[PDB]
């Protein structure tokens, strides 16, 4: 659970260090322990996360990344826009799985910022639930709906 | 990695590619590995280029020359790769390349006379090669024999010729000797008259003689005499006046049109006059219609360069004329600028399609590529923007805004950057404008969506201030953006400007610590960037945070790179435990100056 924030954090550093080092086990335990952390303060860690994510053990690995990230996040608006650009560009394999994972990730972490979406509106071109919640929001707020996308989160 | 950008460069549009890529390459190279890698690879690509020659090879190669520059190995690989690549325009390419590479005169003169006379036996670009190379009586005699063999290409021969004539500028006697000698062929006399009249009594006399003679084989003599007449330019001035007017009216109306018009233009540059001016006005009308029938205004350009005169009647006449006629707009811009004020303000008020004051209507959807002769509409985009920059030098705001949005994306840069700088130097103040600020930051975060955004951030930071202050929610968004995009160093400085009042420094410290624990090599780079950010931050404190951080940096002093150095630097800059660290580190770096010397300077 939480302790220490620090004892974790440096150890977390050892962890992400390992993470950078294609063994599927790597990716698996990666996203896993990611979700395990959950809150809060790991930051550089979170960037490496976005960073390691930007590599796209495979596509689906990266997908799950986007997911777990969205979850633990539900800030960094930085890495947000970053990986946003990343995938949305990758957005014209994972492309379906990516479409979902990213859509969901966005809705999760976002927005209150019309900017991102507005850009991503264009960038999309080329996928519904995302759009739906997006326009909905544009009019006015709404909670949840993310449960649709993903579930566990197993306690 | 390095090999990637290497091949990217070498393969190389092509030009700029190879240029920037190689620049970055040699730069980032930062001098058993370095020597080996650099030498081996680069020389391998030197042979590879010299064989491959298009001009990708050539371009990238010369780039590598400049980079390796910025003497033994120099001239070595120089002559090596050049001669390997040299016996289209690759001649002149390696010519200038080796020229600057050497001197920007033995093996030089050797290979010079050698290859020159080699291709001169039936040479030119080789002559000009060694000309620029030996540029900043061996030259005298060489040039003599050369000009002999070649003339009777003759262009590049003339290049080497004028180059030597310049270099010498005693030798004036030998030069005047060869002068009377050749004076005693078309291209020959052309180049001769050119260089001469550019850089003597009977010289000029007989000049005016033969020239005005051939004035009354066509384009050849046209340009020859023309160039001669302007360069040589009272008796000279009057003879030139007569011959000018004569040939002018001759050619226009009858190719020779612009040429004599050009010679006359150069005369005016050297120079009722309003009769010649109104005549020049009709001539400019027909010339505008000449490029129009074509589609050249360069005559209008040179005429503007001559003087400001003829007053608003003829002035604004020709103004309206040429304004209704692609950098001719730019040339005209410079011209009208140099003119006075009235017509300046006038054309400034033109702004073309579609802009004017008044009014608060017809703004957003332009939206109307109104054809005339029409377009692919994109020309015209690069040019819409260029013209915009020129005219620049709410309606303003709104127009420029919508514009920038539209033509930034897509594709090519342009609009955003343009209107950025524009509105930048435009407004604020603009005392109370919500829309100005709002839209400004709007376009800003828009930019947050490459290097465009970077320089944009430069311009923005320049603008600043209370605007970005009110931004600070959105400027916080901007801070996010700052963190994200790497490199990211670019953002740092921008962020630094944002201080006072904000809540930033908290988040700052966040990032700081992040870097600290981050404590790889690229992460070290980003780390250095962060250090710099701290430096530029120049806000205050967090005191002990700074202390411990600095300590981490002190640990980081070992190995690594100058990152460690600058780290100490910035640390110190802001603004005691001092001693121990200081002494140890400093003295070491002193002893350790060899070889870092980034380290030593830092230490200082």
């Amino acid at each position: 659970l939480e302790g220490e924030f620090n004892p974790h954090l440096p150890t977390i550093l050892s962890l992400f260090l390992d993470v950078l080092e294609n063994k599927k086990v790597v990716s698996v335990r990666i996203l896993k322990s990611l979700v395990v952390f959950g809150p809060h303060l790991e930051e550089y860690v979170h960037l490496v996360l976005p960073t390691i994510i930007k590599l796209s053990s495979g596509n689906l690995k990266k997908a799950a990344i986007i997911t777990i990230g969205r979850l633990s996040k539900n800030n960094a608006l930085e890495m947000s826009s970053r990986i946003v650009q990343a995938l949305v560009r990758v957005l014209n394999e994972t492309e379906y799985v990516k479409a979902t994972m990213n859509t969901l990730s966005l809705l999760l972490l976002q927005l209150n910022i019309d900017f991102t979406v507005f850009i991503p509106v264009i960038n999309k071109t080329l996928t519904i639930y995302d759009r739906l919640v997006a326009k909905l929001l544009n009019n006015e707020p709404l909670p949840t709906k993310i449960i649709i996308d993903k579930d566990f989160d197993l306690p | 990695n390095v090999k990637a950008f290497d091949l990217i460069f070498t393969k190389l549009n092509q030009l700029e590619r190879v240029a920037a890529s190689y620049e970055l390459k040699s730069c980032l190279i930062s001098l058993v590995s370095t020597e080996y890698f650099q030498r081996f690879s680069n020389d391998i690509n030197n042979k590879v280029f010299e064989l491959i020659h298009d001009s990708n090879e050539k371009l990238g190669g010369v780039l590598a020359v400049d980079t390796l520059i910025d003497e033994l190995p120099n001239q070595t690989s120089r002559l090596a790769n050049y001669l390997r690549v040299l016996i289209d325009i690759e001649v002149m390419r390696a010519a200038a390349t080796t020229l600057g590479k050497l001197a920007v005169l033995t093996s030089e003169f050797v290979e010079f006379e050698v290859k020159t006379c080699i291709e001169w036996l039936t040479q030119e670009y080789r002559k000009h090669a060694s000309l620029l190379i030996i540029s900043s009586y061996p030259f005298v005699n060489s040039i003599l024999d050369n000009i002999w063999r070649a003339l009777r290409k003759l262009v590049i021969r003339t290049d080497a010729a004028v180059t030597l004539g310049k270099c010498l500028t005693s030798s004036l006697t030998k030069k005047w000797v060869q002068r009377l000698f050749n004076g005693c062929i078309h291209g020959t006399l052309l180049v001769y008259r050119q260089l001469v009249s550019l850089e003597l009594k009977d010289k000029y006399e007989e000049i005016y003689e033969t020239t005005m003679k051939h004035r009354d084989n066509i384009i050849i003599r046209k340009e020859i005499y023309a160039i001669i007449p302007v360069l040589a330019a009272d008796p000279k001035l009057f003879t030139q006046k007569y011959l000018d007017a004569t040939m002018i009216h001759y050619l226009t109306l009858l190719l020779s049109d612009k040429g004599p018009i050009l010679v006359s233009i150069g005369d005016i540059a050297y120079h009722i006059g309003p009769y010649l001016d109104a005549i020049v006005e009709n001539l400019r009308d027909g010339l505008e219609t000449k490029f129009k029938t074509r589609k050249e205004k360069d005559i209008f350009y040179c005429v503007s360069k001559l003087a400001c005169a003829v007053r608003p009647l003829l002035a604004k006449y020709l103004n309206r004329g040429l304004l209704d006629a692609s950098d001719h707009m730019q040339e005209t811009l410079l011209v009208i600028c140099e003119k006075i004020s009235m017509e300046v303000t006038v054309n400034e008020k033109l702004l073309n399609i579609i802009c004017l004051v008044l009014s608060g209507e017809k703004f957003r959807p332009p939206g109307s590529p109104t054809p005339m002769k029409s377009l692919s509409s994109e020309t015209a985009r690069a040019y819409r923007d260029q013209s915009l920059l020129r005219k620049t030098g709410t309606l303003d705001a709104m127009i420029l805004r919508k514009a920038l949005r539209m033509l930034s994306d897509i594709k090519p840069k342009y609009s955003l950057t343009e209107f950025i700088r524009r509105v930048i130097i435009s407004y604020m103040e603009h005392d109370n404008m919500q829309v100005r600020k709002l839209a400004a930051l709007t376009s800003c975060d828009l930019f947050v969506k490459s290097l465009y955004a970077l320089n944009v951030v430069s311009e923005v930071l320049s603008k600043l201030l209370t605007v970005a202050i009110t931004d600070p929610v959105a400027e916080i968004r901007l801070e996010i953006l700052k963190h994200l995009d790497r490199l990211s160093q670019p953002d740092n400085t921008k962020l630094l400007f944002m201080a006072l009042n904000d809540e930033v420094f908290a988040i700052q410290m966040e990032a700081m610590k992040i870097c600290g624990r981050l404590a790889v090599i690229p992460s070290l780079r980003k780390t250095l960037i962060q250090l710099l950010t701290e430096l530029k931050h120049s806000k205050m404190t967090r005191k002990k945070e700074e202390c411990a951080s600095l300590l981490c940096t002190l640990i980081s002093s070992s190995s690594d790179v100058t990152k460690p150095y600058l780290e100490p630097v910035i640390e110190i800059l802001l603004p005691s435990a001092v001693a121990s660290t200081a002494l140890k580190a400093l003295g070491e770096i002193s002893v350790v100056g060899g070889e870092d010397m980034l380290p030593f300077l830092d230490e200082l």
